[PDB]
């Protein structure tokens, strides 16, 4: 509901807050790399998929420019090292949700990654397992944000990863809901990680999880769902479209 | 081949259970199927259910107890379904009741159900020394005042005709059957696996033959409740509870050349429609006549 009662209670007066708000992260992902639609099949040939990835890594001028900003601002910087540590961040952060430890979960994931994953999951028991990463993790894209006001620069590194995972969600009474723990399900994930540059303490965080438009449908739920139709008041008749 | 009464029952149930396991082992692994409510109460209502597991009854549990208790038969597209039959492909469901304007579909589904019950009443009520062969469940229209089942009995047992004591005992065991609550279950069998369950009844085996012959895939429709299994035309009512007043009224000896076939005629009303003690005597009068529509 978007409502303001202007008639009676006025409007909250305009205040100058003596602390300018400090943000470790910024919600938006600047540019979403739109992946090739045949990448389900193209992945069967590794020297094709990884060739296209590496090719578009070398060829992009925007990506190279952001790479240059991160490399000048933060010396001892390698992009061949990144998809390894970025893949480590997963095995750590998913284990963090498994164990429901939010302390270490604040170090890894970004301000924007945290609220969703913690919010909807919090009253249940979640067990997750990383068995195989089938295709070696590739850095697809890099982006740099120039904040003119703060002088702040934000690096964003996309990692695409093929993965094999087992997920079991027990509901708050202990009974299963989403998935079996004994099936090594095949999962492909688009990921974005973030970094604050002007920041003296050099933080690299998981920012967001991107899903392609042609992404395979997820596993079917156990319980039956009932979707109620539009509610009819006393004099309002029902109308049915074709 | 020598067989005990309880052995044959068990064997039939084992065949039926093997059937069920084989139907469920098709490995659907919970595929999502979609149902829509075309009924007049909550139109534009969607249900996401589990193909070949979830039932139109399980679809009523989402609305209210009122549907669960009132609805006898589901109208899905151009077919009546019975509440406990799992659903196949995406459907559109309307619920039928006894007070609806064209209850006829339900009515036919009542007599069929009601008739089947009287099978259990009879076969199990006879001495181990004799033999009871159930024949068919002849479908009379509702304006005729009874429901009828056909039965052949042991040749030495063929001279005596029943006493009001015996009749009343039939009625009593019928009501005792209604007392404990029995669900009705529907299974689809191939003629090959269906002919193995019935066996010793030749009329069952032949009826199966004709019935499965007229429909190209050789499909037999089986209905199981408790320890009893029977093949019938069309759907059945969801629970035994729904039947309130039960009577085995008359039994009539009919004789063809090569067979002696007894009709068992009875009358019953649903707990919803239940009628007064005077009216019941009036209809229990009309159910005494021999009622013939076979064709």
């Amino acid at each position: 509901f978007v409502e303001h009662a202007r008639k009676a209670g006025l409007v909250i007066p305009h205040e100058r807050l003596e602390r300018p708000i400090h943000l470790a992260c910024t919600a938006g992902i600047f540019d979403a790399y739109v992946p090739p639609e045949g990448d389900a099949r193209i992945s069967s040939l590794s020297k094709e998929g990884l060739a296209q990835r590496a090719e578009r890594l070398k060829k992009n001028v925007a990506s190279q420019l952001s790479i240059r900003k991160i490399r000048e601002s933060d010396p001892n910087f390698k992009i061949k090292d990144f998809p390894e540590k970025a893949k480590d961040i997963f095995i750590e952060a998913h284990l963090c949700l498994n164990n429901s430890d939010h302390d270490r979960l604040h170090t890894l994931v970004t301000e924007n990654c945290f609220p969703d994953m913690v919010w909807d999951i919090r009253y249940k028991t979640v067990r997750w397992s990383f068995v195989e990463s089938l295709e070696p993790p590739q850095v697809v894209q890099v982006r740099c944000s120039s904040l003119m006001n703060q002088g702040n620069i934000y690096g964003q590194v996309t990692v695409r990863m093929h993965t094999r995972q087992t997920l079991a969600i027990y509901d708050r009474f202990g009974r299963l809901m989403y998935g079996q723990e004994d099936v090594p399900r095949d999962v492909l994930e688009y990921v974005v990680f973030e970094k604050h540059l002007v920041d003296p303490y050099g933080s690299w965080r998981m920012h967001g999880k991107i899903i392609p438009p042609w992404a395979p449908p997820k596993q079917p739920i156990l319980k039956t769902v009932m979707i109620p139709g539009p509610q009819l008041k006393p004099w309002e008749e029902f109308e049915e479209p074709q | 081949s020598q067989l005990s009464p309880t052995e044959l029952i068990e064997m039939q149930n084992d065949l039926f259970n093997k059937e069920k396991n084989r139907q469920l082992s098709l490995t659907p692994r919970t595929e999502k199927i979609e149902v829509k409510h075309v009924g007049k109460t909550d139109p534009g209502t969607v249900f996401v259910m589990n193909k070949n597991i979830s039932t139109p009854y399980s679809c009523a549990m989402h609305l209210s107890e009122w549907y669960c208790r009132k609805s006898i038969l589901a109208l899905v597209d151009g077919q009546p379904w019975d509440m406990y039959k799992p659903l196949t492909k995406s459907c559109e469901i309307k619920f039928l009741t006894f007070k609806d304007d064209d209850p006829g579909e339900v009515n036919k589904a009542y007599w069929r159900s009601c008739a089947m019950m009287m099978g259990c009443v009879i076969e199990r009520a006879f001495k181990d020394e004799y033999v009871v062969s159930l024949v068919r469940a002849p479908e009379v229209p509702v304006i005729a005042g009874a429901f009828c089942y056909d039965v052949v009995l042991d040749k030495r047992l063929d001279e005596w005709m029943p006493t009001k004591e015996n009749l009343h005992s039939f009625t009593k065991d019928a009501r005792a059957l209604i007392y404990k609550d029995l669900p009705f279950e529907t299974l689809e069998v191939e003629a090959k696996v269906a002919l193995e369950i019935f066996q010793h009844n030749k009329y069952k085996l032949d009826f199966i033959e004709e019935k499965a012959s007229q429909n190209p895939e050789r499909i037999v429709k089986l209905h199981r409740f408790g320890d009893f299994i029977d093949v019938s035309e069309g759907p059945l009512i969801p629970r035994t509870s729904i039947c309130f007043q039960y009577e085995v009224s008359a039994v009539h000896n009919l004789q063809t050349q090569s067979s002696l076939v007894r009709r068992f005629q009875g009358l019953s009303l649903p707990v919803h429609l239940r009628a007064h003690f005077t009216i019941w005597n009036k209809l229990l009068e009309r159910s005494r006549k021999m009622v013939t529509e076979d064709k």
